[PDB]
């Protein structure tokens, strides 16, 4: 709930996020979802934040069930 | 007069400049007045003109003035009218290594410093190509950190340049050429002056590294990117429509 | 430096606008559908936008022009692929075109000053001589080495063939059927 704008700014400079961005720039000549989600509207941004934040990082659970 | 001042102020490459332009003027004058001095292409006609005008005023300097067949002819004619490191025990000069340093368009002050280094400590040697190689490399890495800090495509081009300027396919010897001079030249006040000037300190700034190494977490390892970067990266996708 | 000027120029391409509508951007987008490989330009439109190119294109134009050509080709190359990604290998330099109305100076008031600069003028036409051709890209094989190479020329429709790649001097034949050319004419005025 306390996800402030300055936090939203700095997380933008995730360079991997720029990789993802440009990968979709060249995957799609149109530019509709990126304007749907990007900092030009921060709602979709923070939405994506929690969306990709929740994930498992399956590497670690993989190491776990590998140990298993 | 343009061309006169050009060739006259070509000598560097108080009373001197003045008296020498006057000298060349009345010299060229005397030489062209009479019908005695002809078939002298103006291609070259302001050079031993300048040398004898050096000879005239007060002090003259044989070196760095004449710097050839007809040079002597016209002189008399006017004067009457009036790999690299396997090679063992090589030899070098002032201007040989001025060339090998001026190939990077580096300044002349750094070159004079390497020259002083040589002519004092070119005594106990095996091969000076190594020493001067390492020297000018550790001039480049210290002065060229900016362009390299933003362009890692440089470090391959530069080492490739000096790899073939001295004709080798193997290069780790060059790596040694750098680190050994760095072991050697490590602690002289002039080297010090250059390091405070152009600010490498292993290629990293002072106000950063001291917190890198004293024991801190505020140390800024810039994995993240700066704000102006994004401020200008945004324009690339602004016009993404096209 | 030159790339500073290149960017000062290429911003004028897509970051210029008047009467609240892009002009040259969509002009190019049209011209490429036309398969034209050129444009139209005004130079009046560049004076307010930027003074970093005018005073130097004036007195050193040929030094600056093929730069613009290459900038143009650069813009083309992105937009070509982007529009292929949108809907639906060989993209040469685009002739640039421009005009002006600042003034007109006559042949009589010329001199041997302001030579190699750019001048404006009036007159009347005579000639329609012939479509004389020049080259732009022409392949070369050596007669002994059988050593293929290639050459391309840019603006002057400076150098000649290579004098040596024993084969001796003049070792090169010019191939035509995989060579390229362009046209010009010799146009008069009075
Ligand atoms: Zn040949």
């Amino acid at each position: 709930d306390f996800l402030n704008d300055d936090y939203l700014k700095i997380l933008s400079r995730c360079p991997t996020f720029m990789f993802f961005v440009e990968g979709l720039i060249k995957q799609h000549a149109p530019a509709d979802e990126i304007l749907s989600l990007l900092t030009n509207k921060n709602r979709g941004l923070e939405e994506f934040f929690v969306e990709f934040l929740v994930r498992e990082n399956p590497i670690n659970g993989h190491a776990k069930f590998v140990a298993r | 007069q343009h061309c006169v001042a050009e060739v006259l102020r070509l000598d560097p490459q108080s009373g001197y400049l003045k008296k020498l332009t006057n000298a060349t003027s009345i010299l060229y004058n005397t030489s062209l007045n009479k019908v005695m001095l002809k078939q002298d292409e103006e291609v070259a006609r302001c050079h031993i003109c300048a040398y004898i005008a050096s000879q005239k005023m007060n002090e003259k300097h044989m070196p760095d003035l004449c710097y050839p067949k007809k040079a002597k002819h016209l002189m008399n004619l006017f004067r009457q009218s009036l790999s690299l490191l396997v090679k063992k025990y090589c030899k070098m000069t002032t201007e040989e290594i001025i060339r090998l340093c001026n190939d990077f368009e580096l300044p002349r002050e750094v070159a004079y410093k390497i020259v002083d280094e040589y002519n004092i400590n070119a005594s106990r040697l095996v091969c000076p190509w190594q020493l001067v190689c390492g020297l000018v490399l550790n001039c480049t890495f210290i002065v060229f950190n900016e362009r390299r800090r933003k362009d890692p495509r440089i470090d391959h081009f530069i080492v490739s340049k000096m790899c073939s300027l001295m004709l080798t396919s193997k290069v780790d010897d060059v790596i040694e050429c750098v680190k050994l001079v760095k072991e050697l030249i490590i602690g002289e006040k002039w080297f010090r002056d250059l390091q405070i000037r152009y600010d490498d300190f292993d290629g990293i700034r002072y106000d950063e590294i001291i917190f890198r190494k004293l024991g801190s977490m505020l140390q800024t390892t810039n994995i993240l990117v700066t704000d102006d970067q994004y401020n200008i990266w945004k324009k690339r996708i602004e016009m993404d429509l096209a | 430096d030159n790339t500073e000027i290149i960017k000062s120029f290429k911003n004028f391409i897509l970051e210029f606008r008047l009467d609240s509508q892009f002009i040259y951007r969509d002009q190019l987008r049209n011209n490429i559908l036309v398969k034209n490989y050129s444009l139209t330009v005004n130079m009046e439109h560049l004076i307010g936008y930027n003074e970093d190119i005018y005073k130097k294109l004036s007195d050193e134009p040929s030094d600056i022009i093929p730069l613009f050509e290459t900038a143009i080709t650069q813009v083309a190359k992105r937009i070509s692929i982007l529009s292929r990604a949108q809907s639906a290998n060989s993209l040469p330099t685009f002739q640039l075109i421009l005009n002006s109305n600042a003034n007109q100076i006559p042949l009589r008031d010329l001199d041997s000053e302001h030579v190699s600069k750019i001048v404006r003028l009036s007159g009347i036409i005579i000639s329609t001589s012939v479509l004389s051709s020049r080259a732009t890209y022409l392949s070369i094989m050596c007669r002994n080495c059988r050593h293929t190479t290639s050459i391309t020329i840019n603006n002057f429709n400076t150098v000649s063939l290579p004098r040596s790649c024993n084969c001796g001097p003049d070792p090169y034949i010019i191939i035509h059927e995989s060579s390229k050319f362009i046209d010009q004419q010799f146009l008069k005025l009075q």
